[PDB]
RNA sequence: GGUUGCGGCCAUAUCUACCAGAAAGCACCGUUUCCCGUCCGAUCAACUGUAGUUAAGCUGGUAAGAGCCUGACCGAGUAGUGUAGUGGGUGACCAUACGCGAAACUCAGGUGCUGCAAUCU
RNA sequence: GCCCUGAAAAUGGAUGGCGCUCAAGCGUGUUACCUAUACUCUACCGUCAGGGUUGAUAUGAUGCCCUGACGAGUAGGCAGG
RNA sequence: AAAUAUGUAAGAAGUCCUUGUUACUUAAUUGAACGUGGACAUUUGAAUGAAGAGCUUUUAGUGGGCCAUUUUUGGUAAGCAGAACUGGCGAUGCGGGAUGAACCGAACGUAGAGUUAAGGUGCCGGAAUACACGCUCAUCAGACACCACAAAAGGUGUUAG
RNA sequence: GGAAUACUGCCAGCUGGGACUGAGGACUGCGACGUAAGUCAAGGAUGCUGGCAUAAUGGUUAUAUGCCGCCCGUCUUGAAA
């Protein structure tokens, strides 16, 4: 695990520098994941929510 | 909206089997970090062409550093803005090292004077005045005078402690 | 004092459609219906007898029932805090073919099929459906699209 | 004295502490309100194909 | 806090123990609990459950009862537990061997079983025989067979028995029984 | 599975604060709440 | 491809005007003994297919044609709206943040498609 | 924009009070700091749940032991005292 | 012709093949129902969660309500009268709003240590008489949501446009 | 042209100061370091030293001091009224 992070982490690094190189963008993938914290206290909340 | 970076961001709609390759929109945005820039690349764009970031993407996000950042400049400022009864346009100059120097006392300016806050105001263009005397406002210009010098009369100096055994001086 | 008759509240609800008065067409009589099929109900004003009261407008149920000129349908109607089972005889003027069960039998064939050419390969399915998914990385070329920079706009009246 | 006259205020809270579940889903449901002749011959078709069913029994 | 989504402090709603204070059937019990927590075999579980039960909830199996539960197929031979009473019953002739396990027995089915030769058998004598309930049969009472019963969900169209206190033509028999009387139920 | 496993987190409030005058805005208006993208690591590092 | 009978969808099919239509079909069209219906064989009924005609119907073409249809980063990401703040404003009201999103407008294109059976240079 | 006029009520008096004028005022920005019965970690009380254990072997098997979670309350219900 | 709200579906009670029953139904073993026998269980037919799911009996109190944002009717209006959804108060202390049923924060076993919220940090009072750019001088300045009001209209005051 | 630095982020990098706690009670578990026998910071504190006797310390009580604290019961949407 500790090599398929630190190479999937250098490849996103080096194909920003190519698409540069290349007068291109490189886009990087959209998040698949997220961490999320609740921040108010349990009073006074609508009900879907 | 704070101590500002000034942003490239670059993006576009989504592609179509139609359209695949639509064309590409710059701007150049001044926030603070880049969740607010790209926030703001929205505003703008879709106040500009039919786009809401549901049906586009950003495709670059690059900060723009001063290329001088020590050579003095005198920038011509333009903005829109505001007020409680309408809204205006409104060109001022400011003196400063950078940009990004520039536009933060633009906004400290304009929340002094015009009770403008942030949300209030569009920075239209800001740019580098190249020649001397295209310059136009007094309170710039009053700066570029040659052999420039003041002084600063009666200095209050900041106490260490709270009582002190000589009366202090102004003196400079 | 306050009015609360059969069909209180239906004037826009029943009311036919823009430009479409008049003769029902034989369509609408040449629909088959069946124990168990899911219907929408929605009511043809024009025609009076065999219709939904108001409550059913725009909901759907089971087929019960099969008649000379109705289906009854069964729908669960919330009553307090509870659902109450409902059965109406509607006329065939006023019920439809629920869309949506028609793409899902067609899925379940489609999926009988799928599985049968993963099993006559021997190979995995995947059968259920993957909601929208966040979008891979790609490379934008800049051939023919430099970038054109914008800046916000000067206020100006039109008036 | 004038007192309130109406509201619901308060009534969707109360429907919701015990309340909704919904059906009661069975397989072999309540036969009520089905066409009576229909009926009056599935009775004759269910007897028979049960009298086959035995006669496969011998 | 915490927004709760289920009432706090809730006690499984479920007997624990016997609510009888008789020692025989605490030891019953005792036994049981041993067996059930030692063994696998569902089947102690169950009877030890069985033993908790209130007396509504152990209605009693006649011995008719078990006469037609012998006759299931692959049946005959089974011990049939009962967890709870046994009551005699005048109405089958023919009466089978078996063994009966059970809290009690009336005379009359104690009776009936021996005579046919068969054999009376206590939950403890069962447990020895069978720790593990092999072959056993487990026997239910109809519960809802009780006069009580006859009146739940009395209302409008339920067809359900009031609680009347003195029958005839004369009591609730008119306005809302008949359509000639107001309406009918 | 695996995600489910794992009970939700109890982190305390945030070391060194909030960082912002007022909590219940956007991140984008002037702070906490809503996506703030990559730099929820420095608020969860304050707050576990 | 035409045409007819029975249709599906029910204007891209309707409306106005002007053209054009081989062949078959369809039509108009001739007749009044009969069944049948009229103030009136006009309609409705019957009879011939015989005397006649494409005039009309009908089909298709034309039209910076009326209507209808479709598209569009045309207007407009506007109007309106779900959610957020101890945001602005004396207030009326407004701006910003996460989202959803019209109508009219303008311009471009289009003007029936089709199932069954029969028949035709 | 700020400020000034427009701006009249009854006991003496209220930006909470003092007092404050490159503010201790108004607009805006940046850090640090203070602090709830809330959040995090730990002890203890109780409640609920799940689990182990009289197999022969001193003194409670409605017991002993292990583990996780939870605790606001009028009218009112039940329980243990 | 929206937005918000709203109905149904996303399968073992399913799918497919074979061919049994009837007094219904069809020109018609044709359909319609219900079945026998045979085949298909890894993702068996989206997501997320499930602190267990289902069910029965019986009985207390209540049946004056009120408040806030938003929608909204009557009224010049009202701390007025009347509806909609939600959240509150009532039944509830705690921290902030000096004060205060209803606002903000946050809901409560007994305690220790840490960290914060809303709100604050000249002194009263725990916490920078902190840092930064302006603006303001009032012989009636001004000073913080709910909130304890101010307008039309004017100023050669001063600021920036 | 070759560097440096800032900024942001990572280290299963090394270290100093301060504060609260020390539940448990033979052994069983997972490990670590050792060539080894052994050792250990690895399923909850030990070790060394000292202090106190008509006393160190603790409970109670009275009083002062800081902050806080309206009269209960009742009906009521709302009671210190």
């Amino acid at each position: 695990y500790q090599k398929e992070y630190e190479t999937a982490e250098r490849n996103i690094i080096q194909a920003k520098r190519d698409a540069k190189a290349a007068g291109s963008y490189y886009v990087e993938a959209q998040h698949k994941l997220v961490f999320v914290v609740r921040i108010k206290g349990i009073n006074k909340i609508p009900p879907k929510p | 909206m704070a101590h500002f970076k000034e942003y490239q961001v670059i993006g576009r709609r989504l592609p179509t089997e139609s359209v695949p390759e639509p064309k590409l929109f710059r701007m150049r945005i001044f926030a603070s970090n880049e969740v607010i820039a790209k926030s703001r690349y929205w505003y703008f764009l879709q106040k500009l062409h039919k786009v809401k970031k549901a049906s586009g993407e950003i495709v670059s996000i690059n900060q723009i550093n001063e290329a001088h950042p020590t050579k003095v400049k005198n920038f011509g400022v333009w903005v829109r803005y505001d007020s409680r009864s309408g809204t205006h346009n409104m060109y001022k100059e400011i003196r400063d090292v950078s940009r990004v120097a520039a536009v933060e006392t633009l906004y400290q300016d304009m929340a002094a004077r015009h009770r403008a806050r942030f949300r209030s105001i569009h920075i239209l263009k800001v740019a580098e005045i190249e020649k001397t005397a295209d310059v136009k406002r007094q309170y710039v210009k009053q700066f570029l005078t040659k052999d420039l010098k003041f002084p600063l009369p009666h200095r209050v100096q900041k106490s260490t402690k709270t009582f002190s055994y000589k009366r202090p001086s102004t003196f400079y | 004092g306050k009015s609360h008759g059969y069909r209180s509240r239906t004037r826009y609800m029943f009311q036919r459609d823009f430009r479409k008065h008049g003769a029902v067409h034989l369509s609408t009589y040449l629909k088959v219906y069946k124990v168990g099929d899911i219907v929408d109900i929605k009511a043809n004003g024009s025609i009076q007898k065999g219709m939904p009261h108001k409550f059913y407008q725009g909901k759907t149920g089971v087929v019960y029932n099969v008649t000379k000129s109705s289906v009854g349908v069964i729908i669960n109607k919330m009553v307090g805090n509870r659902y109450l089972e409902k059965r109406l005889n509607l006329r065939v003027e006023h019920i439809k073919h629920s869309k949506c069960r028609q793409e899902f039998l067609e899925r379940v064939k489609a999926n009988a099929a799928k599985r049968a050419e993963a099993k006559a390969q021997g190979v995995a399915v995947q059968l259920k459906r993957q909601p929208a998914q966040p979008r891979e990385s790609r490379i934008v070329s800049t051939e023919g699209n430099v970038p054109q920079t914008l800046a916000p706009v000067p206020y100006e009246t039109f008036i | 004295a004038k007192s309130k006259n109406h509201t619901a205020h308060n009534q969707t809270r109360k429907a919701h502490r015990n309340g909704i579940k919904k059906p009661k889903t069975y397989k072999y449901p309540s036969l009520k309100g089905v066409d009576p002749k229909f009926r009056r011959n599935h009775k004759h078709a269910l007897h028979g194909t049960a009298k086959a069913l035995a006669a496969a029994k011998k | 806090g915490i927004d709760h989504t289920s009432k706090q402090h809730k006690r499984s709603g479920h007997r624990t123990a016997p609510k009888s204070d008789n020692v025989y059937l605490k030891l019953l019990v005792k036994l049981y609990t041993f067996l059930a927590r030692r063994t696998d075999a569902p089947f102690n579980k169950v009877v030890l459950k069985a033993l908790f039960l209130s007396k509504i909830n152990r209605p009693p199996v006649s011995v008719s009862r078990i006469a037609r539960a012998l006759k299931q197929e692959g049946a005959a031979n089974k011990t049939v537990v009962v967890v709870g009473t046994v009551t005699d019953d005048a109405r089958i002739f023919e009466f089978p061997k078996t063994t009966v396990a059970a809290l009690r027995f009336t005379a009359g089915a104690r009776a009936k079983i021996v005579k046919a030769g068969g054999e009376c058998i206590t939950l403890d004598q069962l447990a020895v025989r069978a720790p593990k309930g092999q072959n056993t049969l487990i026997l239910r009472g109809p519960r809802n067979s009780r006069e009580a019963v006859r009146h739940f969900g009395m209302g409008p169209h339920k067809g359900k028995a009031p609680r009347i206190l003195s029958t005839g033509r004369k009591f609730e028999r008119a306005r809302g029984r008949r359509r000639s009387k107001g309406f009918k139920v | 599975q695996a995600n489910n496993f794992l009970w939700p987190f109890k982190l305390s409030n945030p070391s060194g604060g909030w960082g912002v005058p007022r909590k219940f805005k956007h991140f984008i208006q002037g702070g906490s709440f809503g996506n703030r993208e990559e730099f929820i690591n420095k608020l969860v590092k304050s707050m576990n």
